[PDB]
RNA sequence: GGAAGUCGGAAUCCGCUAAGGACUGUGUAACAACUCACCUGCCGAAUGUACUAGCCCUGAAAAUGGAUGGCGCUCAAGCGU
RNA sequence: CUGUCCCUAUCUACUAUCUAGCGAAACCACAGCCAAGGGAACGGGCUUGGCAAAAUCAGCGGGGAAAGAA
RNA sequence: GUCCCUACUGAUGAACUCGUCGCAAUGGUAAUUCAGCUUAGUACGAGAGGAACCGCUGAUUCAGAUAAUUGGUUUUUGCGGUUGUCCGACCGGGCAGUGCCGCGAAGCUACCAUCUGCUGGAUAAUGGCUGAACGCCUCUAAGUCAGAAUCCAUGCCAG
């Protein structure tokens, strides 16, 4: 669940990918960093296991 | 093994209350609720809607 | 692998540690000595115990000098001691009696002399298949 | 579920009364309470023993050859499930009933003549 | 032993409190939480299993169950609770026409040699026009109460033993405003509420008693051995007790005159034994018939209330399909379930010769 | 099976603080000067036995944990002995054992001296000297500790290469395309790439024809250089060559497109033909795709047909790009493996004396057929159904809804209700789910 | 048509399962993946009942029968009965009998023309099972092993009996029933071919760990898999099982 | 075998200069590529290296619940004059 | 079979709540709730804290007992 | 060669007119582990091998109850058999500190039998968001997210 006033869309842009649009830093932050902390691996090995979620842009939207 | 005080446990647990148990014992209330209300319906100071007085302390004797 | 069986239901436990049981396959073994069994939960002063179904850990006494050199698994087939089944019905064998099993769960024997514990039975596959007598 | 008979005495022995015992044999000795189950390990006689349908039957204080005797048997080839011959069992089963306890009671005062 | 039940005092009282009700929120419909009985004693059940992951699934197993014989429920008050930094306090109660006779003995302790004048004035208080100062109390709890009782009391009457006095508890309304359930509560006054509109079939509940006491009792058998925290010789049983987690298999009606009849046994039969339940008696009444034990003494008094939590296993979800209930004597080892039964396996007797 | 199972090997530094803190944690570490002299000595003692133990214990695990070079197939041994240089793996493990020694040499004399200690001051004096000169002992066993680790990481990833087995090994020359055809024929993952050492190191995949198992094995690639001067690496080959009983499928390049001549690749077979003493030996002539075979100089195809007249190396063609002939080339050299090995197991079973081995009888009385003297046959009943019926296929969009995706949409594994009485063939269908009367 | 599986994590499958060329028995366990292997191996050209015998899950071991009768022990309960026979059509008799050897699938193997017993049962079992299947019963003993229902597996095509079996044994077999019998081995090893098979007229399922040698002997032992499947397969191409079960 | 500054051994020069090491790290089979040192442009005014002296933390601790005397105290009700 | 152990059986001996009546002795500075501190391995009264409600019955497994030192 | 006070465990209790129905300060506190089905012969792996979260079901230990059933116990001295002896015999009984034997209800017991054992917040190690110190940078300084069978409570026992 995301804090409140944070978009979030699955755009036609590329593919398997996310965007979290906001108006608050520490919002769309705070959500990006739970959204890539909840999908994390366990007890596989990191240099084997690359899937996740993770951040790939930081910016504005104008 | 996860004790039954565990974090992840009590998630289970609630998504599990939140989904079925939820539900189902809603509807099992609203039959007992319908059978039971079934079974039932089976001047203001002299009037009383006007509630007024009836009939160790908190404050020191004066 | 422990040879513990999975899902089986709690049963009254009749044949305990140190122990002197029947053989009731043709390995050619007579009796056999339980002094352990698997899965049991170590509680002080307690002599172990199991049911049909449940694999133990059993030297053979009397039998044939080949197999009269090394300690050998074994599931007991019946059990003396009164038990109920889940039907609600109690029950209990003229004796007691087991097979020597490897490790994995196939009998060393061919034939099963006498009848064949149901729960042993539905447990172990092998037991059910080399079986005459199933009650 | 079934009704089945104890085989020291011949009363009913319901679920979750009494005890059976496995011979090696393969077959089955089912009791109906503790005081069958201690006899039959003494190894008493249930035809000798004068409290068993045996010493009854053997010694004719039961009827033992009846149609209404014979309409009760157990059924080894199994029929399929048809709603009208249920219905028509049942109402049977209460016919042959009252029938076995009127002829019953004529045994009964015929012996005690 | 246990470290949580160790003030190992006799329960204070016979009956049994509560001790916390299902948490109040106004969006279910309004409802009563709890109800009593007068344990009975247990009969054998056989249940077509359906339970996913269990091998004794599409089968038929042997089970254990209670009877708490459960009459008619009168309700005839109601209290209203206001919520302090102090706790919950009783704000006022408010009591009905016509209190019954078995009521006014639970107030009295000598009710042979008493003029039983026990709400006298306060029946005058209703029928002498002071319906104004009890629909002011109504109003004190609408405007000022948060948590609404109502004061329940059985029918030893119709409960088969020597006891003649009541049993009353406050029971909470759950489920809706203060409003509502004041108008339930008063409404619902000088009626009786039966079982199976407190609960229904296949709920899993809680059971509340006082398990059975032994007296004085030695270590051996007190703490099951071979500073505070030392096992000790003292008082053992008779103990306040609330078991949790219990499956209500059915409600008989009393008046079916088949309760104990499922649909594979087509027998017209009660619940009672043949010969009567040992030391209770006959089931006349509504009776609940629980899976499992349950604590307390035959004809002890019960408190049956609904869970305080939701529930998280797939047992209280289940539903149950009975194939016959035990009927047979308990007064020794028998076998038939009638009379009939009975009479038709062993034919005629001496007696019934000498009779006819 | 493997050397997977080696438990990690510490450094210096990580073993003393290991065995130490073992010591101080395990252990108590509470003593008072006014106690007996007795118990201060009873402390102590146990102090450094216990610190022994540990010791004892960690250097026995890693003595015993690694292979013994004694005892393994001579194919395994040569390569350890070329990949570890034997002499300095054998030289590390006996620094570990005089370590041992001398630990429990200094833990003996030591516990003596405690004996005969006559005060706090001393016995602490006797535990420090006692406790650090194993710490020394330790730190002087640096370096082995570091080789040990090194050696047990490389043995755990070394593959599994069964010496006894149905083996296809391919060999040659760097770029003949022996990688292309390892990856062509099985599901193994050797790099392909256009430079000249890809392959470092020997690479096993696995291939099944005729219902068995055969095992394939990529050596790196032998260079034009008598065996005594070659390289590391390509003595990894060799040994392969050499301790495997196998199909060797030497790769010839018809074009110079490897970068060595026609006659350089003759060359090489006619120097480690010896080493193809009797295995079974196939040469294929691969590129054909950019350089047939036709198309070349008699005198080199004669050169070629000379070989082939020879023993039974035989001359195979394929082509690792357009797969023209890789099928067949397995098919044909898998083929004769097994013909040949199923011969000499025949021989070996067949004894001098006349009497048939018992393990021939069994393999008679497998293959043995019984059939009825009158040779009737015996009529059966298959519904036509079976005939005109269509096989299940999992990736099929209009399958039919099947029972386990029936529980999955309706539930999960423990959750489903199973119908019984679904399948019931009854007179009247709605007396279906009817409660059957039992007992009256 | 042969197929690997495994009812829960065992191997064993003719523990847990009976097929004839009429119907087929499944036991009831936790999920439907053997009930939907066994469809989709048999898409309702016969009919399936998913069922339980004795209380037990061990049906292929307590029951057998051919593609024209069913035969059950005397401890069945008539609960069961009555679901077997709802779940089977009228052209199948089926049969409860009080024989002490209860283990039917141990003691009595099954073709719809033949049969034949562990020889320690009863003449009166012995008629009534000539009658409900109606075929020729027999009283012989394989590999000198008494439990023919385990120990071996039989159909109208072919036979897999017991791997350790005399020539003379096997020839002497072949006459008695006149189908064409091969001895062999099923899930990697395991001598009991009656409950690690159950073979069909049309179809097989083994184990999982069942080898695909001993796969390819049993396709060309039943001359499943159309193709050819004689069993002179088997006689002509021996170098594979030579080496594989050297 | 391959080793182009960076798997290894030794020296480590010259020009161009603003400055650039026969190279501090990342990387390739080798390269390539990036990066550091150093240098120039923009910005604009104080920085940064080592010690010393106060106070504070850690600088080692077991086992019935307890002790600046207790409460409690933070521009003190602590510390120095 | 035993120079082994345990259980059952028998015998021997000591084993016993309340009421009526009868009715001692041992022992006794005064007492008796805990934790820390009380330099002299010393606390029971002192300091300062915890606290702390009449009168009784039963059970009892803890304290009110110990060194003297080469 | 030296039966009493007190603690703990329970049980009564005058004064507040008796009684009923409640509140909750404080004090204790509880659940534990393993296995099987599905995930799945899937992920991964040259091969051999081979998991995990969600869902489901049992078992071990511990704890609190209970007598449907089963087993044990017998002064039910309830009924029957039988030894010695006696009441003249039969019947009916007595004595042998419960003569002995069999069955034996009621009651009491036995993981020898059966039932039940529950949910919120705040944290440690740690992983982060924004952002100074320090024009780079930084989870920390201000602010702040998540997170262990941990802490504190509810559920539970005493009042
Ligand atoms: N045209 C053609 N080229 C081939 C064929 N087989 C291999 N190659 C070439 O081989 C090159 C790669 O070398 P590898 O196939 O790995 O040869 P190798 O024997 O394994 O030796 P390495 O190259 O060191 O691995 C590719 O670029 C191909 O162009 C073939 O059949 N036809
Ligand atoms: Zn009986």
């Amino acid at each position: 669940v995301m804090a409140p006033g944070v978009e979030v869309e699955i755009s036609k842009a590329q593919k398997d990918e996310l965007i979290l649009s906001g108006n608050s830093l520490e919002a769309v932050s705070q959500s990006a960093a739970d959204i890539q902390q909840i999908c994390k691996v366990r007890n596989k090995d990191i240099r084997k296991f690359l899937d996740g979620i993770y951040v790939s842009e930081k910016g504005n939207i104008v | 093994a996860k004790s039954a005080r565990a974090s992840r446990i009590k998630e289970n647990h609630q998504r599990f209350k939140k989904n079925i148990a939820g539900p189902v014992e809603a509807a099992r209330l609203e039959r007992l609720s319908a059978k039971l209300m079934a079974i039932a319906q089976a001047s203001g100071v002299k009037s009383g809607k006007s509630i007024g007085r009836k009939d160790s302390s908190i404050v020191f004797p004066m | 692998k422990r040879g513990a069986p999975g899902g089986k239901l709690k049963m009254t436990l009749g044949l305990p540690v140190g122990a002197i049981m029947n053989c009731a396959d043709n390995s050619g073994a007579r009796n056999l000595y339980i002094i352990a069994v698997k899965g049991a939960g170590a509680r002080l002063n307690r002599l172990p115990a199991g049911g049909v179904g449940d694999m133990v850990m059993a030297t053979v006494k009397k039998g044939k000098p080949e197999l009269r050199k090394k300690v050998h698994p074994a599931v007991i087939v019946r059990q003396a001691k009164p038990w109920k089944r889940f039907d609600g019905v109690f029950l209990y064998f003229e004796d007691n009696a087991g097979v020597i099993v490897n490790p994995k769960g196939e009998m060393k024997g061919s034939a099963i002399t006498g009848p064949v514990g149901k729960e042993a039975a539905e447990l172990w596959p092998r037991i059910a298949s080399n079986a005459g007598v199933v009650m | 579920m079934r009704i089945e008979n104890c085989f020291f005495c011949g009363r009913p022995a319901w679920p979750s009364k009494g005890i059976t015992f496995m011979r090696n044999d393969g077959k089955a000795f089912r009791f109906c309470r503790s005081k069958c189950h201690k006899n039959f390990k003494m190894k008493r006689n249930p035809r000798k023993l004068k409290w068993t349908k045996a010493y009854r039957k053997n010694a004719g204080k039961e009827m033992v050859v009846d149609s209404t005797l014979q309409f009760a048997a157990r059924r080894n080839v199994p029929v399929r499930y048809n709603r009208e011959l249920w219905q028509k069992t049942l109402k049977a089963m209460e016919r042959i009933s009252e029938i076995r306890a009127r002829r019953e009671r004529v045994f009964y005062k015929k012996r005690m003549a | 032993g246990s470290l949580a039940f160790l003030p190992r005092k006799r329960a204070a009282r016979h009956r049994g409190r509560v001790k916390s009700f299902p948490k109040d929120d106004p969006k279910k419909p309004v409802h009563l939480t709890a109800a009593m009985g007068y344990k009975a004693g247990m009969t054998t059940i056989v249940r077509d299993l359906d339970r996913p992951g269990a091998k004794a699934h599409k089968k038929e197993v042997v089970e254990a169950v209670t009877i708490i014989d459960c009459p008619p429920m009168v309700v005839v008050g109601l209290v209203g609770y206001i919520e302090t930094p102090r706790g919950l306090r009783s704000l006022t109660t408010v009591w009905a026409e016509h209190l019954s006779d078995e009521v006014k003995r639970r107030f009295y302790k000598n009710w042979y040699k008493s003029k039983k004048k026990a709400f006298t004035k306060y029946a005058k208080k209703y029928a002498e026009n002071n319906g104004a100062s009890i629909t002011r109390e109504l109003e004190r709890i609408k405007k000022y109460c948060t948590v609404v009782r109502v004061l329940a009391h059985t029918q030893i009457r119709k409960t088969p033993l020597k006891q003649k006095k009541a049993h009353l508890m406050e029971i909470q309304i759950n489920g809706g405003s203060v409003a509502d359930k004041v108008e339930f509560g008063r409404s619902l006054f000088e009626k009786p509420v039966t079982i199976d509109t407190i609960f229904e079939k296949d709920e899993m509940i809680d059971v509340i008693a006082v398990t059975k006491g032994h007296g004085f009792v030695g270590v051996t058998a007190r703490w099951g051995t071979k500073q505070w925290t030392v096992a000790r010789a003292g008082q053992m049983g008779y103990h306040h007790r609330t078991s949790v987690n219990h499956k209500i298999y059915r409600i008989g009606k009393g008046d079916d005159e088949a309760n104990a009849s499922t649909e594979t046994d087509l027998t017209k039969k009660k619940i009672t034994p043949m010969g009567g339940f040992v030391r209770y008696g006959e089931v006349n009444n509504d009776y609940v018939m629980i899976k499992g034990s349950v604590p307390g003494v035959k004809k002890r008094i019960m408190t049956l209330r609904k869970s305080l939590f939701t529930h998280t296993s797939r047992k209280a979800l289940e539903k149950v399909e009975l194939k016959w209930i035990d009927t047979s004597s308990e007064f020794g080892h028998g076998a038939f379930q009638t009379a009939a039964e009975k009479k038709q396996f062993m034919g005629t007797l001496k007696k019934d010769l000498q009779t006819s | 099976t493997g050397w997977k199972d080696i438990p990690p090997v510490p450094t210096a530094q990580e073993f003393i603080d290991i065995v130490l803190s073992r010591t101080q944690r395990r252990l108590p570490t509470q003593i008072r000067p006014g106690f007996k002299i007795s118990r201060i000595r009873a402390f102590y003692t146990r102090k450094v036995k216990f610190t022994q133990e540990t010791c004892s214990e960690k250097f026995g695990a890693i003595i015993s944990s690694f292979p013994v070079l004694s005892d393994q197939h001579p194919f395994h041994r040569d390569l350890m002995n070329i990949l570890y240089d034997a002499d300095h793996f054998k030289v590390a493990l006996g620094q570990i054992s005089t370590a041992k020694n001398l630990i429990e040499t200094i833990s003996r004399d030591y516990v003596r001296l405690l004996k005969y200690a006559q005060s706090l001051y001393q016995c602490k004096q006797l535990k420090r000297a006692a406790l650090g000169r194993m710490a020394t002992l330790i730190k002087r066993l640096k370096d082995p500790l570091i080789y040990l680790d090194q050696v047990r990481q490389h043995l755990a990833r070394l593959p599994d290469i069964n010496p006894t087995t149905r083996t296809l090994l391919v060999a040659g020359f760097p770029n003949v395309g022996k990688s292309s055809f390892v990856r062509s024929v099985t599901r193994a993952d050797t790099p392909v790439e256009p430079y000249a050492f890809t392959t470092k190191s020997l690479f096993v995949g696995h291939l099944d024809y005729k219902y068995l198992r055969y095992q394939v094995i990529d050596t790196p690639g032998i260079l034009d250089h008598p065996l005594e001067e070659m390289n590391t690496i390509e003595m990894q080959s060799v040994t392969a060559l050499a301790h495997l009983r196998a199909a060797v499928l030497y790769f010839m390049d018809i074009s110079e497109q490897c970068g060595f001549s026609l006659k350089a690749q003759i060359n090489l077979f006619k120097s480690i033909k010896p080493l193809f003493a009797n295995k079974m030996v196939f040469i294929v002539l691969n590129k054909m795709d950019i350089k047939k075979f036709e198309e070349l100089d008699p005198e080199m195809q004669q050169e070629i047909n000379d070989l082939t007249k020879s023993g039974e190396v035989e001359i195979l063609r394929a082509s690792c790009a357009t797969q023209e002939g890789v099928q067949e080339v397995k098919n044909h050299v898998c083929e004769r493996l097994l013909v040949e090995r199923v011969s000499q197991k025949l021989k070996a079973g067949t004894h001098s004396n006349g009497n048939i081995g018992t393990r021939l009888q069994e393999v008679m009385a497998r293959i043995h057929v019984a059939t009825p003297m009158d040779g009737t046959t015996r009529e059966t009943f298959i519904p036509e159904a079976v005939k005109n019926l269509k096989k299940y296929d999992k990736n099929d969009p209009n399958r039919r809804v099947l029972a386990r995706d029936i529980e999955e949409a309706n539930g999960g594994a423990g959750v489903f209700n199973v119908d019984l009485r679904k399948d019931w063939i009854l007179e009247n269908p709605e007396w279906k789910y009817d409660k059957i009367p039992e007992i009256f | 048509m042969a197929v690997r599986a495994q009812f829960e994590n065992s191997n064993e499958v003719g523990v847990f399962a009976t097929l004839t060329n009429s119907y087929c028995l499944v036991a009831l366990g936790a999920s439907e993946n053997f009930y939907s292997v066994f469809e989709a191996e048999l898409q309702d050209v016969i009919p399936i009942c998913r069922t339980t015998i004795a209380g037990t899950r061990i049906i292929g071991r307590l029951t057998a029968g051919n593609r024209k009768g069913l035969l059950v022990p005397t401890t069945t309960t008539d609960q069961e009965l009555q679901h077997l026979r709802n779940s089977l059509p009228d052209d199948i008799r089926i049969q409860r009998i009080e024989e002490r050897l209860s283990a039917l699938g141990n003691v009595i193997v099954c073709n719809d023309h033949t049969a034949l017993i562990h020889p320690d049962l009863e003449r009166e079992t012995e008629e009534i099972i000539a009658d409900v299947l109606g075929v020729e019963v027999f009283r012989q003993t394989i590999a000198d092993h008494v439990l023919v229902g385990s120990y071996m597996a039989l159909s109208n095509q072919g036979g897999l009996v017991h791997p350790k079996t005399s020539i003379q044994d096997q020839d002497e077999l072949s006459s008695l029933l006149g189908v064409p019998l091969v001895a062999g081995s099923v899930n990697r090893g395991s001598n009991v071919i009656g409950g690690g098979m159950v073979v069909n007229d049309w179809l097989a399922v083994t184990g999982l760990d069942t080898t695909a040698p001993e796969l390819s002997v049993i396709e060309s032992v039943f001359r499943l898999g159309e193709g050819a499947g004689p069993g002179a397969i088997n006689t002509s191409m021996k170098n594979t099982i030579v080496e594989s079960f050297y």
